[PDB]
């Protein structure tokens, strides 16, 4: 039992709504949300997300990398840099961007324009976990 | 009468919205329109000295602009386009030009023989 | 330190390049808001 | 009062009138979008505060644009900058909006740190924000505590300046009253005090 | 005033002098938009001459038009097209001045005198966008166009 | 003439070129200076009443600025300044005045002396 | 008009009244930039007088020049320096008002008469901006500069 | 100018034709705001006639204001109240239209001569919303009100 708020600079998906639990990609595996969880603060690592409704509905969503925050009381929110859902993801159309990423890993004997790249790997890669 | 009417009205609107010429390089694509039509119609009303045109000739060159066909041509070129376009019909289609005159009106039929000459000539002009 | 830190790269940039893939992962029916959004319309005046 | 002159001045004013009425209706639509694009950006930007504003924090130890001609806007972040440059330690000049370089360079030309440009021309979106936070870490300034002001929007006919504080040093951030929370890793906060900054800044802009 | 007014009918070419121009230091204060010749006909002076005069006349007129936008509502609020037609205009407008030989006593520069075809050429250029880099004062009170490229460095370093 | 012979067509352009860029923006390398000067220059022709000056002294102060020996001073002082630098170079050099007053000109000679009597003052006040 | 026009020749001191001013309730309706005396002269009035005078007469005529831009674009487009020149001037404008011992009936207010000293003084202060902290009204319709600073309190 | 000014002293009413109005296809093109009469005294005509007229007036100005909002702000930016007074006003605009008999020989349209009482109540209704249900353009170019009612039905 908690009021859940999740949106992005571009759009608002669920505003202070009755949610029993939700599901988030953390910088440490996954991390469900107890309907009365302990106070904590952790970031995000590219991946999917699902919410457990007040009627029992579970539609899937997706996050790039944002902030999740479980406040002391019964209030939790998710702040995404981006959030695609419903259909806008056009099948494996970007499973190709998965290539122009791994490939690049090599084409940079640097570290600056290298650390950056690998991220895009797990980023893009994790994406294949859609359709 | 059947082109001048429209032109009048259009220039009139063009006039109502002239202000945003300047401080309006980003405004309702609806009135971005009237500006374009306007400046174009306006170019069509420019005329050289001692060069009086025949009425059927006039109706032609106005028909061109007042019906859209000139909208995607850079204003600069218009006085040159009308200059060549006029010439083309005057030697070629002395046919249904001279017919626009004596009949007086723009025939259901002459409308089309015009749209054919205007759009296909522009085509090749700006090419 | 993790697999993107080390060099001196703020989480910002991390979060950033992320989006650069989610936006790449779209079509024509839904995209009219992802092009519009995003951008570094700022300048860097130290002139 | 010569006819000739009245006529001159008449013409001058008659244009100022048209340019103004025109420019009004530019800003008019420009505003009517930056408001639609705000409905979200608020809900969002607000929740970024849900935290901080449920555990105040002490400490033992400018936002607008370049285009002027909007009247009240640009003064009101100076009635809280030259008026907070004498109240406050020593923070240096960090604000976005070239129009601050103008109304704050003949009077506070030293403490300068990093100014910005092309603010307001195109509707700022997230990147815009981050790219300021990304440059408050890169350009390593010794961060301690936060002073970032901006104009909350109430109505088309009225707004209201606002002072919000964001705790620029994670040191001051992980203060005492913030223990009600777990996994206080100096590295999952280094990654949240950083994403809340380019989450306030973004809310302030929009 | 019925005196100068009635005089106009009796002319073939009229040079009209402007106080507002003179007051800006642009001697000879000729109003490039109130001055008129009967032989300003492309079939008399050629399409190069004519087309070039009228082009100058135009741009000066356009600049006159932006004149109470800018000076009361922020200069840089202009188009790209317009800060350009302002730039060139003010150049054109100054290049139109001439150190007169009987006016050295006032000006301070040695007299001057430009042959028709170097005038046409000079403006044709400025108009064409070939000097948008040289600063204003370089056209103020020089003779042939090059003598401005001269003042262009003399004012530089 | 040597201190003010093309400064009459300069304070009819520095005029117009501070009435154009009245507002607080940016202007190129050429027209940044003209203003940075004039304001001081005008503070010069500011003159008391019933107190003429002999041409020599006029050339003295006019020189101060026109040659750019004031081009770095806050206008709000350019009067307590003149009121000194002119009673200082009447008490010291009746010399230079003597020449310019008589031959009515500033030979590279006279000029040279000036070129120091001046300098010998700005650095002795601010710097 | 020839009548007033010719007469000017004949005076040593003139006081000119403008409807414009009176209509702003600034009595006595004196135009500060159009009233003159052939003895406003330091050698005659002592260059503290002559200096506070021409200093008021200046800020006023500086305000008056902005008068046009303030009317079309508004106060805000005014540079910071200029925002002041107004506020100060506007006080001067207001502190030249003085409730006469006659129109105690129209002003209702008690009829003041201010001696040269406190006249010269008060302005000098206003000019040196000791009072940029007081509301405008505070100087409208008073005697010496005390009644000004004094007024400013009764409001607060 | 003296000419008009002398004339107006003798005038009891105005009827102003507008190229403006005529463009919006309203005939006759009387500007219903600019046109005015000195016998619009409730004292002199109705208190009904007066009150109604003042009503048609008020609504018409009111509308011409939202017209500046609706223009650059939003078409739904008005309450269900204003969305209403725009509804009613656009309908009154139309009912002030009318076919003339001297234009039957040319429009075909029969010409209406509308006795006073009918015209007064016509607008009396449209005002208190007795037609918000009915369309709009069935108010354009009719005689009495019962032609506009019997014109919407005739839109089957």
């Amino acid at each position: 039992q908690m009021s859940f708020t999740f949106a992005s600079p571009t759009q608002v998906f669920f505003n202070s709504a009755n949610v029993r639990q939700v599901d988030v990609p953390t910088q440490t595996g996954a991390f469900g949300i107890l309907a009365a969880h302990v106070p904590t603060l952790q970031v995000l690592r590219p991946g999917l997300v699902v919410v457990h409704a007040e009627d029992g509905t579970t539609s899937k969503y997706f996050v790039s990398s944002g902030s999740v925050t479980v406040n002391a009381d019964s209030s939790v929110q998710l702040l995404a840099e981006e959030a695609v859902t419903l259909d806008m993801l056009d099948l494996g159309a970007a499973k190709a961007n998965l290539e122009k990423a791994q490939s690049e890993l090599l084409g940079a004997a640097d570290e600056a324009t290298r650390a950056e790249i690998q991220i895009r790997i797990e980023a893009n890669e994790a994406l294949v976990k859609a359709l | 009468k059947q082109v001048a009417g429209t032109m009048k009205l259009e220039l009139a609107q063009y006039r109502e919205v002239a202000a945003f010429a300047q401080f309006g390089s980003d405004l309702d694509a609806a009135t971005q329109q009237l500006l374009s039509r306007g400046v174009r119609l306006t170019e069509l009303l420019k005329q050289g000295q001692y060069s009086p045109m025949a009425i059927e000739e006039q109706v032609a060159v106005i028909y061109a602009g007042v019906r859209g066909y000139l909208d995607k041509l850079e204003p600069s070129k218009i006085t040159k386009f009308e200059n060549a376009f006029l010439s083309h019909v005057i030697s070629q289609h002395q046919a249904l030009l001279g017919k626009i005159r004596t009949d007086g009106k723009i025939s259901e039929e002459s409308d089309a023989k015009l749209k054919e000459i205007v759009t296909n000539f522009l085509a090749g002009f700006e090419a | 330190v993790a697999y993107w830190r080390q060099a001196g790269l703020s989480y910002i940039r991390y979060s950033q390049i992320c989006a650069k893939a989610v936006r790449d992962a779209l079509k024509t029916e839904f995209k009219a808001n992802a092009m519009k959004t995003s951008g570094s319309t700022i300048k860097i005046v130290k002139v | 009062a010569t006819l000739k002159d009245i006529t001159r001045r008449l013409k001058s004013i008659k244009n100022i009138q048209k340019i103004t009425k025109s420019m009004k209706m530019v800003a008019a639509a420009k505003y009517a979008r930056a408001e639609r694009e705000l409905k979200p950006a608020r809900v969002y930007g607000v929740g970024s505060l849900a935290l901080y504003e449920k555990a105040d924090i002490k400490t033992p130890e400018g936002v607008s644009s370049d285009r002027g001609l909007c009247g009240a806007i640009h003064s009101s972040v100076a009635k809280q900058m030259k008026s907070e440059a004498a109240n406050l330690k020593e923070v240096k000049i960090i604000g976005v909006g070239d129009k601050i370089r103008s109304i704050l360079h003949r009077t506070h030309s030293d403490q300068f740190l990093v100014t910005f440009k092309e603010v307001g021309r195109r509707p700022p979106t997230f990147g815009d924000a981050s790219v300021i936070a990304l440059e408050l870490l890169n350009s390593g300034y010794e961060f301690d505590e936060g002073s970032i002001i901006f104009n909350r929007f109430r109505s088309v006919i009225s707004y209201k300046t606002e002072e919000k504080p964001i705790f620029s040093l994670d040191t001051i951030s992980s203060a005492e009253s913030m223990s009600i929370y777990d996994d206080i890793d100096a590295d999952v906060l280094r990654n949240y005090q950083e994403y809340s900054l380019a989450n306030i800044i973004y809310y302030s802009l929009k | 005033d019925p005196a100068p007014a009635t005089t106009f009918a009796h002319l073939d070419a009229t040079t009209v002098l402007s106080r507002a121009i003179a007051e800006l230091g642009i001697y000879p204060a000729v109003d490039p938009l109130d001055s008129t010749s009967r032989i300003m006909d492309p079939n008399i002076v050629g399409s190069e001459h004519y087309d070039v005069a009228r082009g100058v006349q135009k741009i000066l007129q356009d600049y006159k038009s932006l004149q109470d936008i800018i000076a009361i509502l922020g200069m840089d609020e202009l188009s790209e097209e317009d800060k350009l037609t302002v730039s060139r205009a003010r150049k054109i407008q100054r290049f139109l001045s001439q150190p007169f030989q009987v006016a050295e006593v006032f000006t301070g520069h040695l007299g001057k005198l430009v042959p028709l075809k170097e005038t046409i050429k000079g403006f044709q250029q400025i108009l064409a966008g070939e000097y948008d880099h040289l600063p204003e004062q370089a056209f103020y009170m020089v003779g042939p166009i090059e003598e401005a490229v001269a003042k262009a460095d003399k004012l530089a370093e």
